[PDB]
RNA sequence: CGCGGCACAUCCACCUUGUGGUGGGUGUGGGUAGGGGAGCGUCCCUCAUUCAGCGAAGCCACCGGGUGACCGGUGGUGGA
RNA sequence: AUGCCGUGGUGUAAAGCGUGGCAGUGAGACGGCGGGGGAUAAGCUCCGUACGUCGAAAGGGAAACAGCCCAGAUCGCCGGC
RNA sequence: UAGACGGUGAGAGCCCGGUACGCGAAAACCCGGCACCUGCCUAGUAUCAAUUCCCGAGUAGCAGCGGGCCCGUGGAAUCCGCUGUGAAUCCGCCGGGACCACCCGGUAAGCCUAAAUACUCCUCGAUGACCGAUAGCGGAUUAGUACCGUGAGGGAAUGGUGAAAAGUACCCCGGGAGGGGAGUGAAAGAGUACCUGAAACCGUGUGCCUACAAUCCGUCAGAGCCUCCUUUUCCUCUCCGGAGGAGGGUGGUGAUGGCGUGCCUUUUGAAGAAUGAGCCUGCGAGUCAGGGACAUGUCGCAAGGUUAACCCGUGUGGGGUAGCCGCAGCGAAAGCGAGUCUGAAUAGGGCGACCCACACGCGCAUACGCGCGUGUGAAUAGUGGCGUGUUCUGGACCCGAA
């Protein structure tokens, strides 16, 4: 039993080109190319996808920042008292809620303020 | 157990018995299953071949020099990377055919045969046309008479030479011997009809 | 009944081993991995890498064969009493009949077991023990 | 074709009733005059392969 | 650590109470050489069954699906 | 001082031992500590070390930076420490 | 008695060639019979005598040197060659593994002899879990051709319109080639560059981006455009349909921000300025044989298991006991044997055999049990087939020298 490779070959090389579109140059024409060049990719997205959850933090970070000592306080004090008046929102809701109620910002501020310890350095 | 005769054109004459140690037998299936495999597989030819670097034709000398070209190395023409060149590992002609023990070809030539007389598809006849001479027509008739389904096996002696060409080219009927009897025809059978001398001799030929 | 109902028993069959088809399966070096000689070719059973080995450094077993020495097929009185409780007479082709001896062979008695039957034994080159036993029985040895 | 033993290794080993392969000893040929008696005794006699070397030479007798 | 999915091994209880499944804990799940276990796709044969000039195979596009190799649906082209 | 041998308790699932099937490996590198050769030079060379890492280990730190510090990736999350 | 196979405008037992079955030979050749013809047989059988002659000559034997036998010169028999020497005719001679004696067997140095066995250039008839145009023969095509070499030699590539040629009359542009319109055809999305018609590669049109930027060419975040669907407030012309607006969703593009040193091989360590790869398509590497060896999974039978050659059957079926493995070991061996060897040993060791979770009687202990016969019911095992891993002999996973 002869077998001919070709209706089994294809199936693969049929999936890789289609997910090659959009490369330029050789990546996206050839299959040799377009290989390597999705093991880059995958490699890449799985790399992303856990960098991206300590990128949104790092950008939360900074506007709660910009938010806080415009509210004259620095993040540093405003997560130490939130934490000791025991509030529990998470940081990606703080920046929500910095960017649309600053006056729900402000009373927060307030808030933690107020739990904070009357000399930071004792 | 009791299987009643019945007559071309007419009814019942007689009657027989089978042995239970020869139609009560029970059904090893895998057992059954390695005899069928090995019948299958003494059915081949194995006349495959294919032509090994030392015999396609010419191919000889190497091609040329070693070293000095910027080529790779090739030392012969008909290598297997060459298109026209000998084949790796290729088929050959072999022999396909097993040794499996007698007890075991008897043992499931018995279970088959007991399966079928257990679910009632063993029929037995005196003989298929009355006449001297063979028509299909009323042997077709006969079989039909007998059963409505599509693999019959019909188990007549080898005599009865009148018989067998009545029923030769009937689509989805299969004759031999009862000595011929065999695991892979029984079970592709729907129905077996013997003739009552070919139940007879297969009986006595084990007792 | 019906062909396609025939399965074979689990476990009967498993399929092969494909070697050089991939990096999911054994990939390319197929098991072998070296880059030495078993890489390519087998290494002999007998060779050592160099030193004397040991089919060669240890003595020949010590005397000779007899060309001409004769053998008997044993049976025990113990199996002569398992197989004849009735005792009476006992022939080499009694023996052989009960699948006790092999055919066409010198039989010799041999004395382990217990005999209680009275049995008439005709053999070749009975043992010591076996003798005594077959006469405390109450039977004969004759040759 | 028929599998071949190995000559040497079938005439320097032997089986027992319970399969052990047994071998003689080294050393016991000849320069027997500074061997003392109690060297020599330990030489002589028959001793079951090494656990190690079993393998190849079961190997070797097949 | 939290919440959800998967797998291996094992413990605790049932269904054939280890042929194997069912429920819950617990531990484990980076990997080259290499060992073991289970699968996908191609072709040919046998048995059963089912589609096809009211359009098979092959090819192309789009929409979907599975833990993986991969699969399906629709349309186009085509002609066994 | 350590290390080593034995022994009695306690703890610990994926330790150990015997016997078989199938292996690969037998070019190591750096770092810490103890030494030889060297000029008490070498990213030198040769040993020891129930020492580590790389090899065969991704992630964070060290500007970059196999072998240093932290830490061992089953998959997902726009949660937290 | 025909449902083999193939063809015919698409899967045909009944349309065709055929098939089952049955007939058919002037002549030539082959085989058989009957004759002709040719040849052989024209008394020696038996008994006694045991004197004589004969029974294959440069032969046998012997020696030297070699060949070949399981036998590599060895204690080297048997067989064959050359050189030398060189018999005997039955009261002989040769063989029985140096040689001698006895016994047994046979009758060298003359010739012929069927069958069982091997093979296929070739001719007929079938078949294939063989190939299907880079495959299968080198050769489906001018094939040992073209072409290469002084020569011996080496040695290719090239199949497919359609059912039918109905192979595009006629007109137009053009020197033609080629095309457009008509026309044939089911189809010209079949036009002799012709079945289907992938990819690399080359155009044309079009949506978005791109001329202040340092890019293993992607990935995550991400505005804005364009396209097609949909929930709103509106053209209510609304049966409308949707222009647009607001939202949402597909799909395309990606201004801008972060992260980010190709794949393979081989290495202590490679993005490496170490190796290999221009690209696509096709092809290209652990296979087979054997009652081989070892080990395992599974099936049959079981103290037995199993046949080989071969015989009979249209087959895969039935026979076939020769043999092999298991059944007792120990020892150099004679031998002995549940034991045997060593040994002076009734000393000890080596190897090999030998169940108690239990009762009965028994010498037996507080008990534990020591050996014997049974059960209280005490646990064995081999062998044949088929898979798989490794291995042996073969080219043995594939390619490669001088
Ligand atoms: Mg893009
Ligand atoms: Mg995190
Ligand atoms: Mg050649
Ligand atoms: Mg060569
Ligand atoms: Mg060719
Ligand atoms: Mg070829
Ligand atoms: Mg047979
Ligand atoms: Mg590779
Ligand atoms: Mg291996
Ligand atoms: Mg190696
Ligand atoms: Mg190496
Ligand atoms: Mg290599
Ligand atoms: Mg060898
Ligand atoms: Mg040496
Ligand atoms: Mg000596
Ligand atoms: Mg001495
Ligand atoms: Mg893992
Ligand atoms: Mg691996
Ligand atoms: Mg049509
Ligand atoms: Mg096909
Ligand atoms: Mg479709
Ligand atoms: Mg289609
Ligand atoms: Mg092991
Ligand atoms: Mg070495
Ligand atoms: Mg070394
Ligand atoms: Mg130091
Ligand atoms: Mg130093
Ligand atoms: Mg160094
Ligand atoms: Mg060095
Ligand atoms: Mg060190
Ligand atoms: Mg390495
Ligand atoms: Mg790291
Ligand atoms: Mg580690
Ligand atoms: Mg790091
Ligand atoms: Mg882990
Ligand atoms: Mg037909
Ligand atoms: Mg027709
Ligand atoms: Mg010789
Ligand atoms: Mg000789
Ligand atoms: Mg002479
Ligand atoms: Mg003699
Ligand atoms: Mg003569
Ligand atoms: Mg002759
Ligand atoms: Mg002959
Ligand atoms: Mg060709
Ligand atoms: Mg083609
Ligand atoms: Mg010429
Ligand atoms: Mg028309
Ligand atoms: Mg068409
Ligand atoms: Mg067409
Ligand atoms: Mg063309
Ligand atoms: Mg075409
Ligand atoms: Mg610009
Ligand atoms: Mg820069
Ligand atoms: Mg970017
Ligand atoms: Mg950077
Ligand atoms: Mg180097
Ligand atoms: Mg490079
Ligand atoms: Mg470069
Ligand atoms: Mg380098
Ligand atoms: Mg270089
Ligand atoms: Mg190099
Ligand atoms: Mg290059
Ligand atoms: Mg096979
Ligand atoms: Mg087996
Ligand atoms: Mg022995
Ligand atoms: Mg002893
Ligand atoms: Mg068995």
């Amino acid at each position: 039993a002869r077998v001919k490779r070709a209706v089994n070959a294809h199936k693969k090389r049929r999936s890789i080109l289609k997910a090659s579109r959009g490369y330029r140059g050789q990546r996206s024409r050839l299959y040799r190319k377009a290989k390597e060049q999705q093991l880059h990719s995958l490699n890449y997205a799985y790399r992303d996808r856990r960098a991206r959850k300590g990128e949104f933090r790092k950008l939360w970070i900074a506007r709660i920042n910009a938010a806080a000592r415009l509210n004259d306080i620095t993040y540093n004090r405003l997560i130490q008292g939130l934490k000791a008046a025991g509030v529990e929102v998470d940081r990606k809701n703080l920046a929500d809620i910095a960017i649309s109620d600053p006056a729900a910002f402000t009373a927060l501020v307030d808030v933690a303020r107020a739990a904070l310890p009357e000399d930071v350095n004792a | 157990l009791k299987i009643d005769v019945k007559t071309p054109a007419g009814k019942v004459d007689g009657a027989i018995e089978l042995p239970a140690e020869l139609f009560d037998v029970p059904a090893n299936i895998a057992l059954m299953h390695q005899v069928v495999t090995a019948q299958r597989a003494a059915a081949r030819q194995g006349t495959h071949s294919t032509k090994t670097r030392g015999e396609v034709s010419g191919g000889g000398r190497k091609p040329y020099r070693q070293k000095g070209t910027g080529r790779a190395r090739q030392g012969s023409t008909r290598a297997p990377q060459f298109t026209g060149g000998g084949v790796v590992h290729g088929p050959k002609p072999r022999d396909y055919s097993q040794r499996t023990p007698k007890k075991m070809i008897a043992a499931a030539l018995r279970g088959a045969l007991s399966d079928r007389a257990r679910n009632g598809r063993i029929h037995a006849i005196t003989e298929l046309v009355e006449g001297q001479n063979p028509s299909t027509k009323s042997a077709r008739a006969f079989l039909a008479s007998l059963t409505e389904r599509k693999q019959v096996l019909v188990v007549i002696g080898r005599s009865d030479e009148a018989g067998a060409k009545s029923v030769r080219n009937l689509p989805g009927v299969h004759i031999l011997a009862p000595d011929q009897l065999n695991t892979y025809d029984v079970l592709r059978a729907d129905d077996v009809v013997f003739s009552v001398e070919a139940l007879n001799a297969y009986i006595a030929a084990n007792t | 009944l019906k062909l396609h109902d025939l399965r074979p028993a689990r476990g009967s069959k498993i399929a092969r081993t494909r070697v050089g088809r991939g990096d999911g399966s054994k990939g390319k070096t197929a098991g072998r991995g070296t880059k030495g000689t078993r890489a390519r070719k087998q290494v002999p059973v007998t060779f050592e890498g160099g030193q004397m080995p040991i089919h060669m450094r240890l003595p020949k077993l010590k005397g000779f064969r007899n060309r001409f020495r004769t053998e008997y097929e044993i049976v025990n009185v113990g199996d002569i009493n398992r197989l004849f409780p009735q005792g009476g007479a006992v022939g080499v082709d009694d023996l052989v009949a009960k699948g006790a001896v092999r055919k066409n062979a010198l039989v010799k008695v041999l004395g382990d077991g217990k005999l209680t039957a009275k049995v008439d034994v005709s053999a070749h080159k009975f043992s010591g023990s076996a003798r005594a036993k077959i006469t405390a029985a109450g039977g004969s040895a004759t040759e | 074709p028929k599998a071949k033993t190995h000559s040497g290794a079938s005439k320097r080993f032997r089986r027992t009733g319970t399969g052990k392969i047994v071998r003689q000893k080294a050393n016991r040929r000849h320069l027997l005059e500074h061997k003392p008696s109690t060297r020599t005794r330990r030489l002589d006699g028959r001793t079951v392969v090494a656990a190690n070397d079993t393998k190849r030479v079961t190997s070797l007798l097949n």
